[PDB]
């Protein structure tokens, strides 16, 4: 069952009374028909942001930032790939020296990295104007429906694979938290696996920087929880990978006996 | 944001701690001076008619 | 039991001849009807503040001042919890260092503190009206009923927790001293423990502009008496923390041997 085949948040059209309800207030509509009319006061205007019309539009908007989001990850691997398929396909007339091989290869190596770079730069823009759009839907009820819960874990997957790469680690931790608060996106790894990652680059500057020895702690406690739960989600408790993080944390904590 | 030396989106600025990133900044600059000259140039030719109209 | 129930300071509606009496003065009343009439001498009218009609008026006002005055204070605590909460559910795209959350966080503690002391000085003002209306009536007899200590003990002290957020301590102090003055106001230690700042500043202020030391020595006796009375409705005479308080209380005033 796919939740995007519609593409649409909440299909929107029963009661005989409801049925009247609507039938005067269209008419009444009519009467103050006016086109150019901008209310003064926001506060009634407002209320359309709790609207079902409302809700649709800024789902279509995220799933159309979404989209070429991905489209943006996608194409660049596709390029990647042409790329150095075609590089090798050449003929190097003028090189004869392993070393010249070395050269050669590694200006490749530093084009296909400033490309991908430019790519999860420009995909990265896509994702976090789909994470606005979704965030300005108030409607409670709207936010717990199976599409909105399949779409706003693809959006946040993406943001934070995307967010990795560019090397801004901190940025994922608020992202990743909620991301595991969905559904049961917490009995996935690699959810835990990007969250003992991150959390070891803030234990790190904290010891670099000379920081707060609580931040220190709170840090490596986070890092450790998120570690073991990973490894567990993957390989299993009472595992041999399991015992092997045990003794590690354990090592690595304070305790006292 | 304007000039290109902050992302208007997730409003990150520029930075030169890194070489490989102050390489590129050199072209960023560059464009940011572009665009500053560009419109001191139309806020000079702005003061250049409005002299010939307090004249004339 | 409320005092403030009924909205009223008293009751107004027995005797056989005093429903003679006033009905010939209503009586006179109606031959001279006119509305258009204006005392010259101001006199005979200004005898309208003894009345209960008066009371009942300035009560009702002083009233709606306290409620707009204390309902200003909740609905600026309600603001701050929102705030706060608004502030830390939205989303940080760009913070990746820790000197980025220290920064973030002192600009919101600015904006909540410069709420607070502007919702204090709104009730402050609300309270202040409400100290005025009250000190018009001039009737003993109404000034001693239950429901008017009740208001004049709750606006009393609504004022003087805004002023001291105000840091006008040295205002507080002749409010307090009415404070204790009402019912058995005088047995609680917050009304001790406030004066005890506020002496405190007095005598610091002398001290630093070497004022005079009669005063010098008033506002430290006074601070000594209004910090060991509080010790002792919180913690009870001859308690560890009041054997504390008379030991610092006897090295710094001057005694005899």
């Amino acid at each position: 069952v796919d939740e995007l085949l519609k593409g649409e948040l909440v299909p929107e059209n029963l009661t005989e009374d409801q049925k009247k309800k609507k039938k005067e207030i269209m008419e009444q509509e009519s009467l103050w028909k006016n086109p150019d009319f901008k209310g003064y006061n926001k506060t009634f205007q407002e209320l359309h942001q709790l609207s079902k019309t409302f809700a649709n539009n800024q789902f279509r908007l995220a799933l159309s930032n979404y989209q070429s989001g991905v489209n943006t990850i996608m194409k660049n691997r596709d390029w990647v790939e042409q790329y150095r398929k075609e590089e090798a396909e050449k003929k190097r007339l003028d090189e004869k020296w392993y070393w010249q091989k070395v050269d050669r290869k590694a200006r490749e190596e530093r084009v296909v990295y400033r490309e991908k770079m430019k790519a999860k730069q420009d995909a990265l823009n896509y994702f976090s104007k789909a994470i606005n759009h979704l965030d300005e839907i108030k409607n409670p009820d709207l936010r717990e429906r199976p599409e909105f819960k399949r779409l706003l874990s693809d959006v946040y997957r993406s943001w934070i694979m995307a967010e990795y790469d560019l090397q801004n680690l901190p940025q994922t931790i608020p992202i990743l938290e909620l991301y595991i608060e969905i559904d049961d996106n917490e009995k996935e790894y690699p959810a835990h696996k990007y969250l003992a990652s991150a959390y070891s680059f803030e234990e790190n500057m904290i010891k670099k920087t000379k920081g707060p020895d609580d931040m220190l702690f709170k840090y490596r406690y986070k890092k450790n929880v998120h570690l073991l739960r990973a490894t567990e989600l993957k390989y299993g408790k009472d595992s041999p990978e399991y015992k092997h993080i045990v003794n590690v944390i354990n090592r690595d904590e304070v305790i006292s006996v | 944001a304007a000039l290109g030396l902050r992302n208007p989106t997730v409003l990150t600025f520029i930075s030169l701690s890194t070489a490989g990133k102050a390489n590129s900044v050199i072209g960023l600059c560059d464009d940011a001076l572009r665009v500053i000259s560009k419109q001191r140039a139309d806020l000079g030719a702005y003061y250049n008619r409005m002299e010939h109209a307090a004249k004339g």
